[PDB]
């Protein structure tokens, strides 16, 4: 299979750098032109840099030249950007993307990195219940109060993802994202069946497992 | 550069039927051009090339059409796996651009949405904040109001939705909308109530708790 894998987005200052990296495989990487594609929360697609196969020659578009390099490892399989001078509107998923033997198009992309550029601090988030009620129950986790994201939840592990609704993020007025994730379930299973939310906060390093019950009341 | 622009920002079609998609350029680009899907969350994936050829392994139920400025993208019975932006794409001449993409709703029948609230926590309440919490669950359309009221009154301006992407499977939606408060305002009421609007209730839904109250 042929597989981009990007790393090293993360947040930084405005003014201040980061390079990101793409591993390939499954394919001959030195045989194919590469790209770097952005697109900022809830915009469009964006090419950012373009790099031929033995790496001699590089092309960026204006909004970003001057301050982002596109450079390849054929030896051992790796695309870099490096960004420099990052402004707020840097801020976005950057993906890896293969052109197409023989054409123009962009036939495979890496599941994407996520660049902040922010003077807001790092933050982990607290987890509170969302306890079930007094058929079908309803149950969840409130992951509060975090930056920059992302935040993954999963549930019992991975084994239970029927029914699971994971929000996203909202960015609250203090400056710090919220999000739930619920889960339904049947009722006949609050007493017998344990219900934990998996959270990991990777930027801050938060990791919390949280188990979720009805109320004693 | 040569601006590419899709026409229906939004389509919402029910699954079946057909959705056409609309791309045009600026200048000519001759047939040097793509279609891609991008389903929440996920990397775009290429679906057609040379204006009208599919890529391999993209179902027939995909195709494209066009030459010089005015391309299109048809799919002829859409499928609820095919909730997606699609964005195409030119590459006749340096540099090479996106349009703005088009977002292809499902049109499902009306499912009205279940309704959940929760109380804050104890333990959040010892941080000095209460956060209320109340869910729509799996409903169709994506239109709905929720109302808070706090001992009558109606909240405005203290809350926030998020809202899920269409679901794949059942081209419903769910929404969160939470409530947050002071401890100290918290406390000093009693009847905490989410009142849900929704075109498939024959009238508004309330769900409510009293604080203190099991």
């Amino acid at each position: 299979e042929v597989q981009l894998v990007e790393s090293g987005g993360g947040l930084v200052q405005p003014g201040g750098s980061l390079r990101l990296s793409c591993a390939a495989s499954g394919f001959t990487f030195s045989d194919y032109y590469m790209y770097w594609v952005r697109q900022a929360p809830g915009k469009g697609l964006e090419w950012v840099a373009y790099i031929t196969k033995g790496g001699g020659s590089t092309y960026y578009p204006d909004s970003v030249k001057g301050r982002f390099t596109i450079s390849r490892d054929n030896a051992k399989n790796t695309l870099y950007l490096q960004m420099n001078s990052l402004r707020a509107e840097d801020t976005a998923v950057y993906y890896c993307a293969r052109q197409t033997n023989y054409d123009f198009t962009m036939d495979y992309w890496g599941q994407g990195t996520l660049v902040t550029v922010s003077s807001a601090s790092t933050k982990g988030p607290s987890v509170f219940p969302l306890a079930p009620s007094s058929g079908t129950a309803a149950l969840g986790c409130l992951v509060k109060d975090y930056f920059p994201e992302p935040v993954t939840v999963s549930w019992n592990s991975g084994a239970l993802t029927s029914g699971v609704h994971t929000f996203p993020a909202v960015l609250q007025s203090s400056g710090l994202y919220s999000l739930s994730s619920v889960v339904t379930v049947p009722s006949s299973s609050l007493g017998t069946q344990t219900y934990i939310c998996n959270v990991n906060h990777k930027p801050s390093n938060t990791k919390v497992d949280k188990k979720v019950e009805p109320k004693s009341c | 550069e040569i601006v590419m622009t899709q026409s229906p920002a939004t389509l919402s079609v029910s699954p079946g039927e057909r959705a056409t998609l609309s791309c045009k350029a600026s200048q000519d680009v001759g047939t040097s051009v793509a279609w891609y899907q991008q389903k929440p969350g996920q990397a775009p994936r290429l679906l057609i090339y040379w204006a009208s050829a599919r890529h391999t392994g993209i179902p027939a139920r995909f195709s494209g059409s066009g030459s010089g400025t005015e391309f299109t993208l048809t799919i002829s019975s859409l499928q609820s796996e095919d909730f997606a932006v699609y964005y195409c794409q030119q590459y006749s001449s340096y540099p090479l651009t996106f349009g703005g993409g088009t977002k292809v709703e499902i049109k499902r029948t009306v499912a009205a949405p279940s309704v959940f609230i929760f109380p804050p926590s104890d333990e959040q309440l010892k941080s000095g904040t209460a956060s209320v919490v109340c869910l729509l669950n799996n409903f169709y359309p994506r239109e709905a109001k929720v109302q808070w009221k706090v001992d009558n009154a109606l909240q405005s301006g203290n809350s926030q939705e998020s809202v899920t992407e269409q679901d794949s499977k059942d081209s419903t939606y769910s929404l969160s909308s939470t409530l947050t408060l002071s401890k100290a305002d918290y406390e000093k009421h009693k009847v905490y109530a989410c009142e849900v609007t929704h075109q498939g209730l024959s009238s508004p839904v309330t769900k409510s708790f009293n604080r203190g109250e099991c």
